[PDB]
């Protein structure tokens, strides 16, 4: 003990020092419980000749049965507008997703012309170096002071913005609350973004304070880590794959009281909610500022490819130089930009638009009611909402079949009606299937309850 | 695989002096931008970055200060060069809108007086097709009238047109395969065909340079990927090898499928790919191949079909063949060509066709008249006048500019010339002196390049005379003398 | 699988002083070994081994001396204790020509007299078969006034017989199976076809105790060995899992067969195979099993036909099944059994067959006229009584040996009883100690056995009764006594 | 340098040690090329269970075509001797190794039965233990004093005998000169011993003589592992696959010129040749003590089974211990040593029976010359020789097939013949198909001559 601790200090120094390199030696052989067996094998070269002649790969793409109901489509001869042309046959257009019918305004061709006589068609660079005009610039100061917001970002692909948007700000090891009937571009940003993801009931705050509770019990859990994770919810204004509305005062509270990010898509909502048509915030008069980033795509409203976020600057200024589809890839073309510009200076100068489209959707919603195997699954005041089987079958094959025996029936009597087409192997949850019925301001009123006739009588002629 | 004719690319080693002086002026810049970011810390500089509302405060801090240290401290100095407007045409000469800061380049203000003239050397010309008067023009005009800005639909559900059907079969005639299917997005074209082609189980073998569109698409499929050196068979050997025959990484078993990405000309390098002995290799190890011709398929080649006419071989050897419009034919989009069931497994199992909208009418007929124009179907000479042009522009500055004593990559085809800056602040001075000249170039430095190359890329054209050329030649010389770019030793 | 009935084994541990003691002798017989090497080369002591003859001095020696070591210093010693000629029928009573030695046992010469009546535990009795006199020795006679000694040719050829067709129908009724092959050697019905069934890309799970004969056949093919512990179900999940997960061991492809070579009893140790256990393994991993019923094949079972009849599970389960019928049956040779396609490949292509000579026709007469007493075919009731009398013979040894504190191994019901003697001396000083009361043992020391446990292995047979059982026990008792042989703490 | 040497011994003791360690930590780095990636990784359960499903075994036994020549086993309906009855037809025996008559001699069968009424059938033990009678040391001496030498050594069975002597002595890391033309025996033997093997030209001094001169090159290669190697030439009397004899003085030459010792088989040889009927050795005069070690089988001569090596109790001695067919099963029966014995002494009482069996071995020879498709390979001192098809077809199937019916077209005529049978697939050098003609001291002059012209026919018959 201490005699023995004071005979060691007595002693020399180097003699310790070797007592002290044993002790570390003896140390180490006692957690050394790698029973290495000293072995080194290798493989032949007519070994590897052989491995590499008994192995076959698989042929690119699997054979298709050529029975697809996507493997026909439909050859529109001519623009896709009201009274179009598809397939040969005369029809009214009530598939595509024009809502202002600002695609054949003379005023907005007349716009794209001037611009195109100017700047010719492509950008010929990418928005980092000799790609931005004087008009994107001008577009996006357009949108900003549209939605009574500091800063807007365009992107040349409706697609890419949001699959880039979410990226950029969720990293791995965060976490996101993102709502179960999300629109494939969602998803994938979500998954190009490794961050965990989960998914909560259709338009209920009851999962998502559920979620949001058990994520605070994680982070009393462990503080440290708590500190540096972000919380984001990725919801809908106006979901496509349902046609309902989403409850924005609650998830308001509920990011306050529960400290979460909110990022919001109006891609349908965008141009036809709202006493302007700004959205579902202008819809529930909540303030802009609550939300921190809303995208949207110029393509449905606008009658214009692209897309677009909007938001401060704080938040903004990130996608700049963090956006993939932005850095990387070539800017609007002028023309589409001119267009757009043209289509927010109508939407600005008579709001009345937005309700003779409210007017529409109810009455037509009203009207489709009473069909005895369909099922108008959607809201009120949606442009677009689906019919669905009410009783449906045992397999989803023969149900697309019966819906697409329904919508040839339709046109045959010159109503021009699509169905709802998904990645059957790639979608999260998979919607049922279902036609799909959009409403514009150019559609009549005759010719809303002929349609509304036209699809109740084929829906009793075939489904009994 | 053999040459029909030699095959000759220069990658010249940086002077040791040159190394250890960009090591220093890095070595300043970093020590500078901690003493800046600790004076922006302790509040005793002004800090011109917007903040969190205060309403967040409690909030988790949305970004990580320490991941935008460059750009604040190195992106920020000279962030005048990149994002410049312009108001014109992008032909051979384009006008810019010049502008001015005073709080060091952290806000910009624009002055009413706009450059005009400046030689263009950074927008992707490669046949002179970017004019706003001509032929097609008139055709888009003329589309415009007829169907309008653009559709509102799907390809599978109403937004099929018969102006796509057209010009799908007009670019299968076109490359020589069977059949093709077109985009609207080059970038969408590869992140959307990628997923679709390989998946879980799979080996995806890319290049040392890939372009971020394909590793995107590389990353949202499950396969697993594999780097091998640029441009180097023998690690491809390597690779392919160790694959066949070790099979999956945790149970050993047989990979499903392996593919190979690879481009025709790397915009940034300027190499172009060697192109038969990589489908030497995939015929002999039965892979499978994609080829990005997004800068080949209009500057490379006699006719301009791309790096498979530029070698001679056989379309029909390269299994996937993506490309984009944007660069030669002078309008967005993109499009992918092969045999004829991998074209209606694309047209049913593709993101970009069930989601994503279709192409506009006018891109595609200012396409479709481009198109025409380069194969000769209007009747006229302009189609071959354009590629003979390009090859003799590139030539030509490519020797006179070796000949000058700068430090060039890539091969002598290639029509992008990147020349070798090799300092931080060689970067912001050549861009401020070559706009100075009324010449646009385009600078990349460190965190996209290795950390001792820093370029400058030149992008030739058919549209640029001779004249512009000996100009252009005469101005960067004279700013070679002044910066002392010249660092090769041949010559 | 379950057992019908408990299958109680005791395996008793060794007293640790009786370790220690042990490793002493062990010990200084190695030094004492080390010092009489020494003093034989240098001529000090004279040696009395034979030398090379002197034309082949120059020749490399023939052995390596140290690899006789223990030869000399150990076995020499206690040598003989083991060659013991006999002079007599190996009945219950046996006798013993008696040898002395004056060199210290490197030579011995015979002495006139002869011991008479010595108790015989060393003989493979199991049934009382070997008698001089009796049915089975009228019929050899017979059959050896008619058909002779021996045949002189290999079955393929000629020497295929009328007798050798009919022994093989009667084998394959006894058992069960469809099919039986016979051959005229125990040891190399194994070493001649285990290298038939399996060959290179095989594996053999062998076990810990296995025979030699099987450990050389398994080596003369060129198939993976690996070896399991002994009886130890557990291992061999192991192995067979680990074989079928990871394949083979230097690239990664499955195995061509599983063979799992297992014995009824183990002669040492006189356990009993887990056969309902290794069955079910079998099945679940669809493996294939060798079964050698040596020792179980007469003494095992209700009627005598093996461990499958023992635990009462089907003969169809196991897929080999050999035998031998020197123990039970009183006559050399040996047997496979199994399905009529094993059979017809084993006729086809085994060594035996096409090279070896076949069985003697007095031999084959012997065993079909014992296995036809066996199965009651002659009428009488003696196929029985043997069966019930060698059943109440081990039992009653079994019970009243291990009541008197000795050290017993293996199941209850094995009829071999390994006594456990511990020590290097204590085997020679039991051999002669147990010679000298007029009985008969085996003894086994180290390099056969593990270091700590050198034993006496006493073989009973139905031919013992219960006065020769109380004599043997009496004279085990008192030879216990008088070498504190009785370990046993527990009683 | 001898200032920094003076300086480094004036600084003290645990500086220089701790210095001396980073020395060596240094020198443990640079050596340290292994680029470990530490990373680990392990199955799951689920992917386990699927490896075991996906595993399918080979069956056992692998289909029989059911044409095979073996398949049909002949059937003899008695003792095979002379005027035998094979598959119920009356022959004379022309196939059975039994050269001297001894199985069917009143007197063998006497001692035979005198052993069997005292004995019985079985020993019921090994040798090492309760398995030596005494007629098993009887019958060695009497083998040691028949072939004037020391001792010998009795196996149970005549195959283990040459197979369990040659592992015995050469082990892992020694050279064994064997000839091509082998007995199955000695190339089973050569493969339980590890040592390495080099075949030799049938009957060729040179081919032995350029291996030997060979190794004696490798040898002055490096002079210490030759000191620890062993080399051994293991040679047949009267080679069974060819018929012909073994040039022994020329290898007792090579022997002592070389330093080899010679292992030989004298399985043919040991009841037939010689004025005594010795061995190839008495034929040659050859002295008894320049062969380490002669194998032999009772089975053929002395008609009886088992087999034994004879030779200096220095070489003999070792198999009792190292011997596995001696050590590890059961002795020969007193029957067959008691029928050896006899037939020893029969063979001791009267030597013209071998003079006999060499004047009709001559004969047949010579008779059975001028065959068109037949020729007599081997020698006219053997028992047993081959006919072979002189000019070969293009497949070994259609050659069995044809020698096959000139086998039965025989059996047909009272003449009793079989054919070579081998292991096709183990063989080393596999021998071309023959049929084999066996000579006894029992066969009549005139049955001899009568086989001939019967063979003659047979052969003119099928082969033209
Ligand atoms: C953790 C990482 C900290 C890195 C400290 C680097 C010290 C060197 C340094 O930048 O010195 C700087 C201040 O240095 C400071 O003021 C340190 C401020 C850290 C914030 C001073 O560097 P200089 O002399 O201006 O060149
Ligand atoms: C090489 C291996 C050598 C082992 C030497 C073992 C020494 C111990 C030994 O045996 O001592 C012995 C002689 O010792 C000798 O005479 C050594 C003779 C070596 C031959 C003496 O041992 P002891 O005292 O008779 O007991």
């Amino acid at each position: 003990l201490v005699e023995m601790v004071q005979a060691l200090y007595e002693a020399p120094a180097y003699h310790l020092i070797l007592e002290g390199i044993l002790i570390l030696w003896i140390i180490r052989l006692l957690f050394s419980k790698t029973y290495k067996l000293q072995e080194r094998s290798d493989l032949t070269v007519k070994e590897k000749e052989e491995l590499i002649e008994e192995w076959q790969p698989e042929p690119l793409v699997p054979p298709v049965p050529k029975d697809h109901p996507a493997l026909n489509y439909n050859i529109v001869s001519g623009p896709p507008s009201h009274k179009t042309v598809v397939n040969g046959k005369e029809c009214i257009n009530f598939a595509s997703f024009n809502f202002l019918g600002l695609l054949d305004n003379p005023r907005v061709k007349a716009a794209a012309l001037a611009s195109l006589k100017k700047y010719g068609v492509g950008t010929c660079g990418p928005r980092g170096f000799y790609g931005t005009f004087d008009v994107h610039l001008d577009l996006e100061d357009r949108l900003a002071k549209f939605m009574k917001t500091e800063e807007a970002i365009i992107y040349s692909y409706g697609f890419a913005t949001i699959a880039s948007a979410i990226p950029a700000y969720s990293k791995r090891g965060d976490i996101v609350f993102v709502d179960r009937a999300a629109c494939f571009a969602i998803q994938k940003g979500l998954q190009a973004s490794r961050s965990d993801i989960k998914l909560f009931k259709h338009n209920d705050m009851a999962d998502l304070e559920r979620l949001l509770k058990e994520q605070e019990i994680e982070d009393q859990k462990n503080p440290r880590k708590a500190r540096v994770t972000r919380r984001f919810i990725v919801v809908e204004g106006l979901y496509m794959n349902t046609g309902t509305i989403c409850p924005l005062p609650e998830l308001v509270k509920l990011k306050y009281k529960y400290k979460a990010r909110i990022f919001l898509e109006e891609s349908l909502s965008f141009g036809v909610l709202g006493e302007h048509g700004r959205g579902v915030t202008e819809h529930y008069g909540i303030n802009i500022d609550d939300i921190d980033l809303i995208s949207a795509n110029m393509e449905n409203a606008l009658a214009s490819i692209g897309g677009f976020c909007c938001g401060r600057s704080f938040v903004i200024d990130h996608q700049r130089l963090s956006g993939q589809g932005y850095c990387f890839s070539a800017s609007l073309p002028p023309l589409l930009a001119a267009a757009a510009i043209e289509a927010l200076n109508i939407m600005e100068e008579n709001p009345g638009i937005f309700a003779v489209l409210k007017e529409k959707c109810g009455q037509i919603h009203k009207a489709l009611q009473g069909i005895s195997g369909l099922k108008v699954v959607g809201e009120s005041l949606s442009p677009a909402f689906h019919l669905q089987l009410e009783e449906s079958t045992g397999s989803r094959e023969q149900d697309v079949r019966l819906l697409q025996e329904i919508v040839d029936q339709c046109m045959n009597r010159s109503i021009a009606l699509t169905q709802a087409r998904y990645l059957e192997k790639e979608e999260k949850c998979l919607p049922p299937p279902s036609i799909r019925v959009v409403v514009t301001v150019e559609q009549t009123e005759e010719e809303l309850e002929r349609a509304a006739s036209t699809i109740k009588e084929v829906a009793q002629a075939v489904l009994l | 695989g053999l040459y029909k004719r030699p095959f000759n690319e220069a990658f010249e080693e940086t002077p040791m002096l040159v190394a250890v002086l960009t090591y220093v002026g890095y070595g300043v810049l970093t020590l500078f931008g901690y003493l800046r970011d600790f004076l922006r810390y302790w509040r005793i500089e002004k800090c011109h970055h917007a903040t969190e509302r205060e309403e967040q405060k409690d909030f988790v801090s949305l970004y990580q200060d320490f991941e935008n240290f460059y750009t604040r401290n190195l992106y920020m100095r000279i962030r005048d060069n990149w994002n410049r407007p312009i108001c014109s045409v992008p032909g051979a000469r384009v006008d810019i809108m010049e502008r001015q800061s005073h709080d060091y380049n952290w806000s910009f203000k624009y002055t009413g007086n706009i450059i005009k003239g400046v030689i263009n050397m950074g927008s992707y010309n490669y046949l002179g097709f970017a004019r706003n008067t001509g032929s097609c023009q008139e055709a888009a005009a003329k589309v415009l009238e007829e169907y309008g800005a653009g559709v509102c639909s799907t390809r599978q559900e109403i937004g099929n047109l018969d102006k796509h059907e057209e010009l799908e079969e007009l670019v299968a005639r076109f490359l020589g395969v069977e059949a093709a299917m077109a985009y609207g997005m080059g970038f969408a074209t590869n992140s959307m065909n990628i997923p679709a082609l390989v998946g879980k189980g799979c080996l995806i073998l890319s290049d040392e340079l890939n372009h971020a569109s394909l590793v995107l698409g590389a990353r949202l499929s499950g396969a697993t990927i594999r780097i091998f050196k640029h441009n180097n068979m023998q690690s491809l050997e390597k690779l392919l090898k160790d694959a066949i025959v070790y099979g999956q990484p945790r149970t050993r078993r047989p990979w499903k499928k392996i593919l190979i990405l690879v481009e025709g000309i790397y915009s940034m390098e300027g190499s172009i790919v060697r192109l038969p002995e990589v489908i030497a290799l995939k015929k002999k190890y039965k892979a499978y191949l994609y080829l990005d011709e997004a800068h080949s398929i209009g500057a490379l080649g006699p006719t301009g079909r791309g790096v498979v006419e530029y070698f001679g071989l056989d379309p029909e050897d390269v299994d996937v063949m993506m490309g984009t419009f944007t660069k030669s034919f002078g309008a967005s989009g993109g499009y992918i060509g092969g045999k004829k069931e991998l074209i209606d497994y694309l047209r049913t199992h593709s993101h970009s066709a069930v989601y994503a909208t279709s192409l506009s009418p006018p891109v595609v007929e200012q396409i479709i008249t481009s198109m025409k124009c380069i194969m000769g179907q209007d009747g006229t000479s302009l189609g071959k006048e354009c590629v003979q042009q390009l090859a003799e522009n590139t030539r030509y500055f490519r020797r006179r500019l070796k000949e000058m004593g700068f430090i060039i990559y890539g091969n002598e085809d290639s029509p992008v010339v990147p020349l070798m800056l090799y300092m931080p602040a060689k970067i912001g001075a050549f861009g401020r002196e070559m706009l100075k000249r009324n010449i646009g170039v385009v600078v990349v430095g460190f965190p996209a390049t290795p950390i001792i190359e820093s370029r400058a890329r030149f992008c030739l054209s058919a549209a640029h005379t001779k004249e512009i050329l000996d100009t252009a030649l005469k101005e960067i010389d004279e700013v070679g003398d002044l910066l002392q770019l010249k660092y090769s030793r041949h010559r």
